[PDB]
């Protein structure tokens, strides 16, 4: 039937007679809402701005500007992806112990995972087009995700679930990871202050994003166009 | 094709050294040491590319 | 050879190395209208379906937080009636935002926050309805599809008319609806070199359409012969008849523009003529006849060309007898 | 014998032997707007009724697939409630698509295919609603009905003016709304021979309207006299008064076009003047008089001509002293 | 004594004795937009309320013919549920045609002629919604109300500029938006006679606006001074300063027309300058100044003039010392 | 120091002392489109919410006047069913006006004044629906934000071409869709004096764009070096290269306007060039090359110059050896 937190209980666990946000299903349904906010603020502006760059309006390939904190932003985003796939597998092992698909264990972490991939490709599409006049929607996503994770963490600390059950440790890692993904305060205040405060080199390795430093995504163009062309000096 | 491009940039640097060691007294007469250093700068740059 | 605009009318430019993508984000409506059709229907049904999912999640959270979803109840009257699902609230967002309004799921007067969500859903659904249905009407109703039924001649000729060499071609309207205030722009495109050493690659310099008033304004009902007199001010003054071959740097673009009478949106039809598509010494066959009180146009003979004797040198040398 | 443009404004061209019929299907919108009125009413109600019938067959197959039409029921709820016929599903598809939504028949959340075909019926109903109501508004709002109220003169005249001989017709406006940027293109059409041997059957030669600056614009409030002065550049230069008979191939078409002020959509009004319809030696009567603080226009005296003493020879022979 | 166009811009013509009144019904749409505002709201309410009363009499005749108005009933289901009056059927026709659809009154599957009346009511209500809502938006979106925020000068001046007499006037835009491709047509209109005996009572002859390039196109951001240099080929060449009295047939009407930037619908502003409003020997004050980086335009200084010593001869007499 | 138009195209005028504020209220529609985006969102949701609150107070006075709000009831049916609050009548006004129609609250046939309030609410809701959805579509669909995607050169040049000095600059289009009938009006604006003593502070005098036919219309596919040849009739005839300093009163504005192929709404792009953005003795690089059968535009070389030898003197000094 697949409901949020099951029909398996005496009749339902949906009742809120203790209050709002004492229900674990309600604090996980509140944990959904910045990820669905970032998906429906990110997918039309990415499909308008960078799905329009088809053939016969190609790209610029020079002056990759690199808004700072860039290496630690991608290192923290890959640590966020690792702790989110641990929350997927922890919610799957929490779900399989009874029955009936208690859906609130892994559906907010899956929506957080898809919001994290669209956040990092939204940051890369901002950062290769070199204008910072966006990205405050990403900032209010990180503050919304931080306040919903710290309300989940303080309601985990209320019932004494501390450090033996692993969803306390994973929400504590995600609270300190969203607090270190409030690194966009360096981009608005400390460096470059947008809110209120090269040449014909075609090598492109030391000025590219850190995934393309890792898996060499710029070399896909050179391995593409060495077909149907010989490579001269 | 990139390996063959590495061999065709690796050849004129060693032929430049075989030019400039046998012709050292006449490259110190026609005072072109800065121009030959500019030529080996271009050759080692293309080799490292 | 690499030609400028094609025979159908789409250009061949590549537009590489655009420095700022922010100028593409300063306007979104021309980017939204200017997409292709499986992009346009995808952004249409994705904007409508994802707006119903976002407001469906908002109705599901309001029916969560009132405790309507718990069947363990008292006898208090709840917020929105018979929602006991997510997907019943997705059906409620379809019943609100399309304004179907069936009646098994109706808004009670219990929460004011549900009346706030209903006000925000009706306002954003009216705005998304106005923008996307006007955008799909502007996507269907645009005038660049009128250029497919404005035929041109496939070949252009250069022949003698009134003692002068005339660059003659043939445009053609094909349907019953006319084109109001149609205007011919003929431009020569070739790479030229200045006497002060300035080289430009596509020097789009104009040639005048010879009309009889000088201004370019045609009345295209019957297919007519657009002709340009070769004068010393015209830059086809030194065209040899042996110049007309392939790999010759010479291209002639024709630009026909006007407003469609039915739709009201200004169209533009265009074509090209390369140097191997210009046939010297020929002229077009007369394709107009009259029959039973009406003029008849034989459109199958549209680019049939008949050779005449023509003096085989330049029009500068036709001033020298 | 056979005229080009009829006197109310229709052009009498046949458009025979059209080879490429495949390029008519690359623009369906100009063909959809350019139909006649029973054809656009039939494609209107047939597109709406076939969309309702196709989705009604989809809802009937959904209720047949759930077993809802077979009334041997226990307690399982149908995925559309209270369908037990085809015609109940036709009333349900009518209630969904134009968003009436009564509530005897509503969607419950059992079949997910019912929610999918509800989304698909709302999306195709919004597309058919936007394209069809915009197409019938562009059909009834087009500006070719503004040529019915732009009354021209019935006969054009050729008279003496300022030492020259001027070809005069009279245009007229009928409404209190004006027409913005009204231009005039007077073209002669006759079967011309070239001096070099080219025969054009309808050679459209633009003659200038004499205006004061040379440019063709008028301010159409009063019914003013459009006049063209015959100089040696104009192709009426050798016209005799004995040449103006029937079975004479000489025709002047007058094209008046501008932006209608009320709609904002550009119109075109057109007429013709054959060689029997040009009165030699007469001129138009003055019909505008000043009375009671305003200006009277008498439209009953519109085509009324008075006879002038006029030299009965050609305009080239008026340059012979 | 009676001006042609007034200073506001309405035309003082009568249009008496219009014979062909049948062509006003050939365009019902431009007459439907061309009504005044209580006539537009009266035809809007009368079209919607008359269509609901027509289908209300249709649904009342259907429930009369099925006998559902007679409340002595068995267990046969009606054509439409809970109908027992005319006024309940009028509420049902309101619930169908503007697609509210409450559901206490709904249509059932007993009655196929009710389904035919529902199909005809949905088609005619969609057509009435399309033509009436597009006519309301084309009524309120037209651009003749843009001429209220286009100010002209109240006077026109004749002074000296570059040695010659120039007829100057001061057009001004009031708003922050632009008017795209704004053209000026100045038409001096008076009763002129011919040499050959023809009298024209309102002979609109043009004068060129002096732009330097000849083609009349300006850039109305700042209020600029539109001037026409009185050449020998101008019709103000014999205008003496004794001729600037009242009771004098001389009138210059100034036609500003262009496209509004916000709407895209083409406007036209018009005004006039009679012979007592044309002041000889004055010129405009400089009203444009600059402060803290921007240019400052004092609009209270707008039609203020300052007397300068000009000659008091004609422009013909200014060519002879 | 204080420039006329900025480089983004926004005009720096102040518009001080607008006296007649009441002529702004004769067009409410151009003020309604001409507001900013949070003001048009606030007037959109405030117009819809205030019409729902005004008719909700009307339905609450109807249900108070019938006595429906009293819970001490007998068996007489109310004229609106199931109203026992103000907020139930507010949900009923939401259910009527955007035509949701749930049907737990519905109009019965008791009150005639409820049927009159339903007719008045449906008419006023259709008028507010037509004007507000068309006004938000004309707000999101105007063409002045299409001017951001037209790139100009950031500097303008003066070079030798064909024996003369030519003021050259580079326009460029970044989109695949064309701009139909794109015209250029290059204007030079500076403070002039008359010989007779008239000082015009912001004098827009036009320079003609040299094209070859004497008309100013381009075909904008590739970025092209548009240019004006300095004649003795042009007012750049006495410009020295020593007069290209800062705080020289010289501004040249280049206006590009046309019809967009995507929407059909007329656009205008404009920019300016001061005396220190005009660089003497330079010319643009040729940026267009051909590659694999198409032309290619390298946009990074858009304003790069090469500094050619040029006679460092005026164009009047070019005419004297």
């Amino acid at each position: 039937p697949l409901a949020f937190c099951g029909s398996e209980n005496h009749s339902a666990a949906y009742r809120v007679d203790q209050g709002v946000l004492n229900n674990g299903c309600f604090v996980d349904a509140l944990n959904v809402v910045p990820h669905v906010f970032l998906l429906f603020i990110t997918f039309p502006i990415l499909f308008i701005g960078w799905g329009s760059q088809s053939s016969k309006v190609h790209i610029h390939h020079s002056t990759w500007l690199h808004f700072p904190g860039h290496n630690l932003r991608w290192i923290l985003t890959f640590m966020l992806l690792f702790v989110l796939v641990c929350e997927i597998a922890e919610g799957i092992l929490s779900d399989g112990v009874t029955e009936s698909h208690h859906l609130h264990l892994y559906m907010p972490a899956g929506m957080a995972f898809m919001a994290a991939v669209t956040s990092v490709v939204y940051y890369h599409n901002i950062e290769t087009s070199n204008f910072p006049k966006l990205l405050i929607a990403l900032l209010v996503y990180w503050t919304l995700a931080f306040i919903t994770k710290t309300i989940k963490f303080v309601k985990f600390l209320d019932h004494a679930i501390g450090f033996s059950q692993l969803r306390f440790c994973l929400t504590g890692l995600l609270v300190i990871l969203y607090g270190m993904l409030l690194l966009v305060e360096v981009n608005v205040i400390r460096v470059r202050r947008y809110i209120f405060f090269d040449l014909g080199v075609r090598f492109l390795q030391p000025f590219v994003n850190l995934l393309s430093k890792g898996t060499y995504w710029w070399m896909n163009a050179f391995i593409k166009t060495a077909h149907k062309k010989p490579i001269d000096l | 094709d990139l390996q063959q491009l590495d061999d065709t940039t690796q050849l004129p640097l060693l032929s430049h050294f075989a030019e400039t060691v046998e012709g050292l007294t006449t490259i110190r007469a026609f005072r072109y040491e800065a121009r030959f250093q500019q030529k080996l700068l271009e050759y080692t740059d293309s080799n490292n590319i | 050879r690499a030609r400028f605009v094609s025979k159908k009318g789409n250009c061949n430019v590549a537009h590489k190395n655009i420095r700022e993508q922010g100028r593409f984000l300063q306007d979104v409506f021309t980017t939204l209208v200017d997409l292709k059709w499986p992009h346009t229907l995808l952004i249409f049904t994705m904007s409508f379906l994802c707006s119903w999912l976002l407001f469906a999640m908002a109705w599901w959270l309001i029916a969560f937080a009132h405790g309507d979803l718990a069947p363990s109840e008292g006898t208090a009257e709840p917020c929105v009636t018979s929602i006991h699902s997510f997907s019943s609230a997705f059906l409620f967002s379809i019943e609100v935002q399309v304004t179907i309004g069936f009646g098994g799921r109706m808004v009670t007067e219990e929460c004011p926050l549900a009346i706030l969500i209903l006000i925000v859903q009706n306002i954003v659904g009216l705005m998304i309805n106005a923008i996307m249905l006007g955008s799909i009407f502007m996507k269907t109703a645009q005038a660049h599809r009128r250029a497919e039924t404005l035929i041109f001649s496939k070949h252009a000729v250069i022949a003698l008319r009134h003692g002068r060499l005339c660059f003659m071609l043939r445009v053609g309207d094909l349907r019953k609806s006319m084109i109001i205030s149609a205007t011919i722009h003929m431009q020569v495109v070739r790479k030229t070199t200045s006497p002060e050493g300035e080289v430009v690659p596509l020097h789009q310099v104009d040639i005048p359409m010879e009309n009889g008033v000088g201004g370019n304004s045609i009345f295209l009902v019957a297919p007519l012969i657009i002709y340009h007199v070769i004068d010393a001010n015209s830059p086809l003054y030194d065209l040899a008849p042996s110049d007309l071959h392939h790999h010759q740097d010479l291209e002639i673009i024709v630009i026909l523009e006007g407003v469609v009478e039915t739709t009201g949106i200004t169209t533009q039809a265009r074509t090209s003529y390369l140097a191997d598509e210009i046939l010297w010494g020929q002229r077009f066959v007369p394709i107009v006849a009259e029959e039973d009180g009406r003029y008849s146009v034989d459109y199958s003979k549209f680019d049939n060309t008949v050779k005449v004797p023509t003096p085989l040198c330049t029009a500068r040398q036709l001033d020298e007898d």
